[PDB]
DNA sequence: TCGCCCCCCTTCGGTGCTTTGCACCGAAGGGGGGC
């Protein structure tokens, strides 16, 4: 019973037309049970094929909350949706979030279902539930309310969210709240138990009008390391020179003329070559240029974030986040702790959620990922491990590791 | 009939079609006048006049019955101007996805599209004029009041209508399985035959109130049921008979037909192969070009012919048992698989033979096969099977720890069915003590076409070969080829080509490139090879010297 | 002389790279099958 906010696509762009991929039995059953109730409650309506748009649908379970959560992959719809920096409905990002001891993520997407969506925009939200062995044609719905996963919903609901949170933030001025899509990121410098208690006060505050625990305090940077030995092969020095030559695209004033000269001639790779005093000075020089962060690298909010990941083995994953090439805003090392150690695709899917989560905390948005995996291998399995209510942009790269740069 | 109409639009800024009708005859347009008089009496079509400015041509073909005719209108022009639709048919039901049912019925709706009304505002665009007599006089004109056969919106709007009509019966009868494919209804239940038939009568009556007849001619009550190109027996299912062309002289188009039939056969006939027959299609230039069968293609064809003469059947799905998928390697990037739950009782078979990428290996293609089967299993049964794979656990372990991209296979157990999938060589992680060290380099001139490949070694050996009609990347591969050719069973190679290192490090065992194939063959014969990279033009080590020389 | 759907095999053409050809990938040609 609210006036709708008029919404448009970007000029010269049509709505999404993305095919539904196959779903397992239990995801299909969960979706039909979820969508039947949503239909009864008027949140979605059954539509026909004269609607030419579609967006893929699937479902996830977070391991702590074992009820299914419907997830519509509105990435295509969001790229074509008008920006809301123009209607002054965008959300600023608080720089204090990343300096908190603990940050808890809450899924508040259900709040959107109380605000209707522009009559003329709902056709762009259509999705299709598949059927096992194609017993029936797909079943089609569209939204009548602000959907979960649509970039417009936090923008339109924002004035409402501010009002609901104003008392809590008033009473807790040192707690930091940042909304990103369907999520609230809740940071505090408080001991673990009392943090969780104010989390629950938060919760009941929300429930009244209408938890996954981070420690950014303990994210670290993993710089480039140069091996340390006392005897050095020709092969070691070749490996060392190629690494430093690459790092000179990133760091300033890194030299290889002293180490390179040690390799005059055509030598056996296993020949041990003693280091001249000068070469030892050049390497100690290089070593501590790599010690400390690069000078001249600043976040630009008008450019996209990009993330690269390299598989390093034994469950270790290195990553860099940047906007311009070789100007890394962050370099890191993800390591999983599940002990099972068996699944590359699961580890990479979890590495992606963690990296994207860090970017949300730090900069307020997720990066576009360059994924070290075949397209078809990622697409066979990734939804089995996804636990976020958002989905980042990604693309698939096959880049062999020339130097083992980041490990 | 009393269904609510589905509103439809032309694409923005577009008008309706304005073409002309064809070959204009006494026989043809008196047959035309007869054809439509009964449709008009049914209300399916209405006479129109010249203030309707649109037109489209019409024709007819024979039905599967093959005394009946099928009215068709060449709506190609109208279709391009009609709004797009989101198609609700997402796939094709498969008999291996059916569970055993106590009582089964197959029904079909009569004159299905003609029972669904067309948007009143859109009808004027379906105009077809049937001329007067061989273009003497003004001409007879009709428009559709119902879904036309040939219009791109018709199948979607029919399916959507059929779904709405069935919905009350489905929710009311959730223990009755109804496969709905276009106007074809498979109905299975675990009720006794007498109750089953009572539920069918109810369903037929419900369809009839909504204007969908179910004529007795297409009402199947007894096995074997003819369904979706198959025969459904109580315990098993067969494909309807596949007849392969038996030409003495083969055109390209003949070969294309044959490969298609074999692919269709491969869903239940194990071990079908089409690589050699498909090879004959490459580089050809006309569908009527005669193509002589190679010896390999004749052998492949004879092998499949043997397979096809044996009768086969699939069984039905039992949800309380596991799905199992077993894969065998057939050579030249061909794979074949069977899916079963009890041994020697296949639900279905299949094959994977796609060549993805210029350079690859058997482990990657096995991984691809696994992914194809995983996708199809989810489509058909809603879950992934357990895999039986002809690859050792050590081999797989060796692969996913060295290979830099993330990769994975779900729960699988080794099955010893040679030939097994294996890595054919593995690059050393450290330089080999006592092995010669080759510094290789190749360069080509972009304009020239001309290049050089050569090496320089720590044992004083050196060599340069001139190359014509080459590229920069080829001379680098060529340089590596040369070192492998001239070196012992253990060798250390240092290149400045990220490109060449990239291909070789992925351990390919096959390639569309003859040069890369030769390198692979050389790598397989070596005992140990360490391959290292250095940046070019940095005056490094032996790299500078070999660089020196190919200039 | 038609429509819509799935599948496979081949060919073509757009994209982006610290490239100058190469690898990747989507679309469209042919075929099979369904209604
Ligand atoms: C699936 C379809 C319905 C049921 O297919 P159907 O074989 O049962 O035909 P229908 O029920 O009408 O007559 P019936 O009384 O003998 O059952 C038909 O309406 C129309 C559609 N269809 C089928 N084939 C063709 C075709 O080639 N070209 C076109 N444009 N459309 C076709
Ligand atoms: O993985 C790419 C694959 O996913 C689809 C959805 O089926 O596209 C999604 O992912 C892309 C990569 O970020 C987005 O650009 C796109 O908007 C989103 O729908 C397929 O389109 C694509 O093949
Ligand atoms: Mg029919």
């Amino acid at each position: 019973p609210i006036e709708t906010v008029p919404v448009k696509l970007k000029p010269g762009m049509d709505g999404p037309k993305v095919k539904q991929w196959p779903l397992t039995e239990e995801k299909i059953k969960a979706l039909v049970e979820i969508c039947t109730e949503m239909e009864k409650e008027g949140k979605i309506s059954k539509i026909g094929p004269e609607n030419p748009y579609n967006t893929p649908v699937f479902a996830i379970k977070k391991k702590d909350s074992t009820k299914w959560r419907k997830l519509v992959d509105f990435r295509e719809l969001n790229k074509r949706t008008q920006d809301f920096w123009e209607v002054q409905l965008g959300i600023p990002h608080p720089a204090g979030l990343k300096q908190k001891k603990s940050v808890t993520v809450l899924d508040v997407g259900d709040a959107y279902f109380s605000v209707p969506l522009d009559k003329d925009f709902r056709k762009y939200t259509a999705f299709t539930i598949p059927s096992i062995n194609n017993e029936t044609p797909g079943i089609r719905y569209q939204y009548n309310v602000l959907p979960q996963g649509w970039k417009g919903s936090p923008a339109i609901f924002q004035s409402s969210m501010t009002k609901i949170l104003e008392p809590f933030r008033k009473q807790n001025p040192d707690i930091v709240i940042y909304q990103y899509m369907d999520d609230l990121y809740v940071g505090s410098d408080l001991e673990i138990g009392q943090h969780r208690t104010k989390i629950e006060e938060l919760r009941q505050h929300l429930l009244r009008w209408g938890g996954y625990e981070l420690h950014p305090d303990k994210w670290t940077v993993q710089p480039i390391v140069l091996p340390e030995k006392d005897s050095w092969t020709v092969n070691d020095i070749q490996k060392l020179v190629g690494k430093l030559n690459w790092a000179s695209q990133i760091y300033a004033g890194i030299k290889v003329r002293q180490l390179s000269k040690l390799l005059r001639g055509t030598k056996a790779l296993t020949e041990v070559v003693p280091l001249t005093e000068e070469a030892e000075l050049e390497l100690a020089e290089n070593r501590e240029i790599l010690k400390e962060p690069v000078h001249g690298v600043y976040y630009d909010p008008s450019k996209d974030l990009i993330a690269e990941i390299q598989k390093q083995g034994q469950g270790q994953w290195t990553y860099q986040i940047y906007q311009e090439p070789f100007k890394n805003l962050k370099t890191g090392k993800y390591a999983r702790m599940k002990g099972a150690h068996t699944n590359d695709v699961k580890q990479l899917t979890e590495a992606v959620q963690k990296i994207a989560t860090e970017s949300i905390v730090i900069w307020g948005k997720t990066p576009k990922f360059k994924l070290p995996i075949q397209k078809e291998t990622w697409e066979a399995w990734w939804t089995e491990y996804w636990q976020a209510t958002w989905i980042p942009e990604w693309e698939f790269v096959n880049t062999p590791p020339l130097v083992k740069l980041w490990y | 009939s009393p269904i609510e109409t589905v509103p439809v639009k032309l694409k923005p800024g577009m008008d309706g079609p304005k073409v002309k009708q064809w070959p204009l005859t006494e026989e043809k347009i008196k047959a035309l006048v007869e054809i439509c008089t009964e449709m008009e009496k049914e209300g399916k079509i209405s006479k129109i006049g010249p203030e309707n400015p649109y037109n489209t041509p019409v024709f007819a073909i024979k039905k599967k019955d093959s005394t009946k005719w099928r009215k068709l209108v060449d709506f190609r022009e109208l279709n391009k101007r009609t709004q797009d639709f989101w198609e609700v048919q997402l796939g094709i039901p498969h008999p291996a996805g059916l569970k055993q049912k106590k009582s089964v019925t197959v029904l079909d709706v009569g004159d299905a599209y003609f029972s669904v009304p067309l948007d009143k505002d859109f009808r004027k665009y379906t105009a077809f004029t049937i001329p007067s007599i061989n273009n003497e006089t003004p001409g007879i004109r009709y428009q559709y009041n119902v879904l036309p056969m040939g219009w791109k919106g018709s199948p979607a709007i029919f399916q959507s209508s059929m779904t709405k009509i069935l919905e009350p019966f489905r929710k009311q009868n959730p223990d009755i399985v109804i496969y709905q494919y276009m106007d074809d209804l498979y109905v299975g239940s675990d009720l006794e035959i007498g109750q089953h038939r009572t539920k069918i009568e109810e369903l037929r009556q419900h369809l009839l109130r909504w204007g969908f007849t179910t004529p007795d001619k297409k009402h199947q009550k007894e096995p074997p049921f003819l369904w979706m190109g198959y025969e459904l027996h109580p315990d098993k299912w067969t494909v309807q008979p596949i007849v392969l062309p038996e030409k003495d002289s083969w055109t390209v188009n003949d070969i294309q037909k044959l490969v298609g039939k074999l692919n269709w056969a491969s869903q239940i006939y194990a071990g079908i192969k089409v690589r050699q027959l498909s090879k004959l299609l490459r580089g050809t230039k006309a569908l009527t070009e005669v193509v002589p069968l190679t010896e390999e293609a004749e052998l492949e064809l004879a092998e499949n012919r043997e397979i096809l003469k044996e009768p086969v059947h699939g069984v039905y799905y039992d949800p309380s048992k596991d799905l199992i998928a077993e894969i065998q390697k057939q050579g030249q990037g061909q794979w074949t698989y069977q899916i079963y739950q009890e041994p020697f009782k296949n639900l279905k078979t299949g094959k994977y033979a796609r060549m993805k990428g210029a350079h690859t290996n058997d482990v990657k293609q096995l991984t691809e096969a696994v992914q194809k089967i995983a996708t199809e299993s989810i489509v058909i049964w809603g879950k992934t099977p357990k895999f039986k794979l002809p690859i050792q656990k050590e081999t797989w372990e060796a692969w996913w720890t060295e290979y830099w991209q993330a990769t994975w296979i779900p729960e699988w157990e080794f099955v010893n069915t040679p030939p097994l999938v294996k890595l054919w060589y593995q690059l050393e992680k450290e330089p080999i003590i006592g092995a010669e060290t080759f510094y290789v380099d190749g360069a080509a001139n972009r304009e020239t076409k001309l290049g050089k490949a050569g090496y320089v070694t720590d044992r004083g050996r050196q060599k340069v070969v001139p190359l014509t009609d080459t590229t920069n990347q080829k001379t680098e591969l060529q340089a590596i080829h040369l070192a492998l050719q001239d070196s012992g069973l253990e060798v250390n190679i240092v290149t400045d080509s990220q490109y060449a290192l990239g291909i070789i490090q992925a351990q390919p065992d096959k390639s569309e490139s003859e040069l890369v194939s030769q390198i692979i063959e050389q790598l397989i014969k070596k005992e140990k090879v360490y391959l290292a990279w250095v940046p070019a033009h940095k005056g490094i080590g032996g790299n500078e010297q070999v660089d020196k020389l190919v200039s």
